[PDB]
C-alpha cells in the first residue's frame, strides 16, 4: 500500500461496531509510525472514549483531563482563542452591545499586557483581538461586575472612587467573591446613595462566567497549570512550550483523551484544536518544524457526530479546509466512523482511500457505494460477509482493489476502553456506605477525600503488579495493572504481612481483603 | 467536430431568469472551471447571453432529481444578467 498517497490524498475507514476498526486503526498506525523505517513520524489522534490510550502504553503520549499515575494533563488556555469561539465557549454567543463592549474590555486588557511585557514584532498599530497574547480574565470580570451592582456613594456621579460599601466585603480579583455595596437610598434623613450609571445588561452572562470559572469542570480552560495568568497580565510558560508538547515531543504520536470533557463544547473545542494546529503548520511552512518538512496526520474518531450533512458546529468548518488544502501545506487527515450514512457525502467523496470493513444495513454500503470511484462488481458485494478484522482497500494508494487481512497488532496492544465492568460490580456482596461523605464530596465539588494517604512508599512483585502498606496509617495499598491504584482503610498487620508471605499475588486478596474493608481509588 | 475549447455542459431547465446547467467536463476542475462569481456565456444562434453562476452543487440539482438520485450532483446554477448586442 503506498503511503505517500495515504496521507497527502487523506484516507476513510468505514465498518460496523462489531467489526473491530479499532483494531485495525492501532495496527496502521503501529506499521506507518515504526521507529526502526519511520524516525521522524507526526501522527495525532482526536480519542474521544478514550479507547486507544491502552493499546499505546509506553509507545505514545497521551493527555488526558485528569492524570493519575503518568498521564499529562490536556490544558488549552483561554487566551489562544479567537474573539468568537471565546464568546461561543464563555457567553454561549451574545449579539447586542455586550459584545462590543466585551470586545472593547477584551482589547484595553490586551493593549495593557502588551505595555506591561514586552513582545516581539507587535505594538499599538499591529494589535488585533485575534492576536493571542496573555490577558487576565478574573480581573476582567471583577471590573464589570462591579460596573454593574455596585452604587455610588455620591449621586450624579458614578466613579470607582465613590464607592458605597457597607461596613465588609472588600472582594477578591482571583478568588470568585464579589464585594458588597450599600443599597441606594436617596430619601431624606439618610445621606443619598445612587446606583451605577454605566452599567451594562450583562448581569446574567457574568454571573454564568462566574459559575463556570467556579467549575471545576473547566480547569483545563481557566486554570492552565503554565498558563495561567496573574492580574498584571504574565504566564509561567509560553504558547511555544504548548506547541512543543503537542507536535514537537520526542514521541511519535500523541493522543488526546477528550472523554471526560463536557459534552456541550466538544465540537467547538475540536475546532478549536484543528484550527491551531492547522495554523501553527501553515504559518511556519519554510521552517523545518513545518509541516512541508514534516508531514503531519491528523485522526479522528466517530466522524458521524461531528460532518453531518446539516451541522452547525465549527468543527466541521476546519476539516473541510484541511480536507481542501493539506494537500499543499502537508496535512492529512483519517475519518474513522461505524455510520457512513450520517457523514457529509461532499466530504467522504473528497477522501482518497477507502477501509471498508464489514456493514451491516443497507444505508452505509449504498452509501459507501455511491462515494467509491474504482469498484469491481466482484468485491463489492462482498460487503456483508467480510470476516472480522479484514478489510476492502481502495483509492488511489493501491494499484489494484485488494482485499486484505490487516496485521494483528503485537501482544499486549490491544486497544480496550476501562469501561466497568457490569459483572463483578453487580455479582458483589452488598456492602455499608457513607452517605455523609458522598453528601459532603458532592457539596464541596471535589473527588478527593480527606482520608486519602499521601506518599506511601510501594514494593514491586485480579492481578498485582505492587504492594505498599503503613504501619501508622495502617492503610493497605494494592496496585493493579492498567494504572490501577486503590488504597484499603484500616486493614491489621498481619493481614498484609501473611499477603506478602504468601505463595502468591492476589487469591487471597480477592478471599479476605477484598470486600471487607472500605476503599478509595487514586 | 466534438465540443471545443470553453465548453462546460448543456441547458436542462428554465424558469425564466433561473437556468439550470448539467456539467459535461468529467473530472477537469481546472482559466478554472465555473467558480461562483464566474461569467457563463450561451450563444443562441447569433447574439450571446452572457450569465453569472450563483448556486453550484445540490441547491442547483431539481427537487425530484434529488428525491431520485441524492448521490450525484453535476449540476449548476445560472442567472442571467444581460446580451450582447449587435
Amino acid at each position: 500500500v503506498n503511503i505517500d498517497t495515504l496521507v497527502t490524498r487523506h484516507s476513510a475507514v468505514l465498518g460496523s461496531t462489531g467489526s473491530g476498526k479499532s483494531t485495525t486503526v492501532t495496527s496502521i498506525l503501529q506499521r506507518i509510525s515504526d521507529m526502526s523505517q519511520f524516525p521522524s513520524a507526526r501522527i495525532i489522534v482526536f480519542d474521544i472514549h478514550g479507547e486507544y490510550a491502552a493499546a499505546f502504553k509506553g509507545k505514545a503520549k497521551v493527555y488526558k483531563v485528569t492524570p493519575s499515575n503518568n498521564e499529562l494533563k490536556l490544558s488549552i488556555p483561554y487566551w489562544a482563542l479567537t474573539c468568537d469561539e471565546f464568546l461561543s465557549v464563555a457567553f454561549g454567543g451574545l449579539e447586542g452591545s455586550g459584545r462590543n463592549a466585551l470586545i472593547d474590555k477584551i482589547y484595553e486588557l490586551k493593549l495593557q499586557t502588551l505595555k506591561r511585557q514586552e513582545y516581539e514584532g507587535i505594538n499599538e498599530d499591529s494589535l488585533t483581538v485575534d492576536t493571542p497574547i496573555p490577558f487576565s480574565i478574573h480581573k476582567l470580570w471583577f471590573d464589570l461586575y462591579r460596573a454593574e451592582i455596585s452604587t455610588h456613594y455620591v449621586q450624579g456621579s458614578h466613579s470607582e472612587e465613590n464607592e458605597a460599601l457597607l461596613l465588609v466585603q472588600k472582594g477578591d480579583s482571583l478568588k470568585v467573591v464579589p464585594p458588597i455595596y450599600m443599597p441606594h437610598t436617596q430619601a431624606q434623613g439618610a445621606t443619598k446613595i445612587y446606583l451605577s450609571n454605566r452599567g451594562k445588561n450583562i448581569r446574567k452572562p457574568l454571573e454564568g462566567l462566574a459559575s463556570l470559572l467556579k467549575d471545576p469542570r473547566y480547569e483545563f480552560l481557566f486554570n492552565a497549570d503554565d498558563w495561567s495568568v496573574n492580574l498584571d497580565g504574565k504566564t509561567n510558560k509560553d504558547l511555544d512550550a504548548l506547541l512543543e508538547t503537542w507536535v514537537g515531543s520526542e514521541e511519535s504520536i500523541s493522543i488526546f483523551d477528550l472523554s471526560g470533557m463536557p459534552s456541550s463544547i466538544l465540537d467547538t473545542l475540536i475546532g478549536i484544536l484543528i484550527r491551531i494546529l492547522y495554523d501553527s503548520l501553515f504559518w511556519s511552512r519554510n521552517q523545518p518544524e513545518g509541516g512541508r518538512e514534516r508531514p503531519l496526520l491528523v485522526v479522528l474518531e466517530e466522524a458521524h457526530t461531528y460532518l453531518g450533512k446539516d451541522s452547525r458546529g465549527i468543527a466541521i468548518d476546519g476539516v473541510r479546509k484541511i480536507v481542501k488544502e493539506g494537500r499543499k501545506y502537508g496535512i492529512g487527515m483519517m475519518l474513522v466512523s461505524q455510520r457512513p450514512s450520517e457523514i457529509d457525502s461532499t466530504i467522504l467523496s473528497q477522501c482518497g482511500t477507502l477501509f471498508a470493513l464489514r456493514m451491516n444495513n443497507s444505508s452505509d454500503r449504498n452509501h459507501v457505494l455511491g462515494a467509491v470511484s474504482d469498484s469491481f462488481e466482484g468485491l463489492m458485494g462482498m460487503l456483508p460477509t467480510l470476516r472480522t478484522g479484514e478489510a476492502i482497500i481502495i483509492g488511489e494508494s493501491v494499484r489494484l482493489p485488494m482485499r486484505t487481512i490487516i496485521s494483528p497488532p503485537p501482544f499486549g496492544r490491544r486497544p480496550d476502553s476501562l469501561d466497568p465492568d457490569v459483572t463483578a460490580k453487580w455479582s458483589n456482596n452488598r456492602v455499608q456506605g457513607d452517605y455523609k461523605e458522598v453528601l459532603t464530596l458532592w457539596r464541596q465539588k471535589k473527588v478527593r477525600s480527606q482520608r486519602i494517604v499521601e506518599n506511601i512508599k510501594r514494593l514491586p512483585v485480579s492481578n498485582i503488579l505492587s504492594i505498599g502498606y503503613e504501619a501508622d496509617s495502617m492503610t493497605l495499598e494494592i496496585e493493579f495493572n492498567h494504572g490501577l491504584v486503590y488504597q484499603y482503610y484500616d486493614v491489621p498487620e498481619t493481614l498484609h504481612t501473611e499477603l506478602l508471605a504468601a505463595e502468591s499475588h492476589g487469591k487471597f486478596f480477592n478471599s479476605q481483603i477484598k470486600n471487607n474493608y472500605r476503599f478509595s481509588r487514586i | 467536430m466534438t465540443e471545443a475549447s470553453t465548453y462546460i455542459g448543456t441547458v436542462q431547465d428554465v424558469n425564466g431568469a433561473n437556468i439550470r446547467v448539467v456539467l459535461d467536463i468529467n473530472t477537469i476542475s481546472s482559466y478554472r472551471i465555473g467558480q461562483i462569481g464566474s461569467f457563463v456565456r450561451i450563444p443562441i444562434g447569433y447574439i450571446n447571453l452572457f450569465g453569472i453562476v450563483s448556486q453550484v452543487g445540490a441547491g442547483a440539482v431539481p427537487d425530484k432529481l434529488l428525491e431520485v438520485e441524492p448521490y450525484g450532483h453535476r449540476w449548476i446554477s445560472v442567472q442571467l444578467v444581460g446580451e450582447e448586442g449587435i
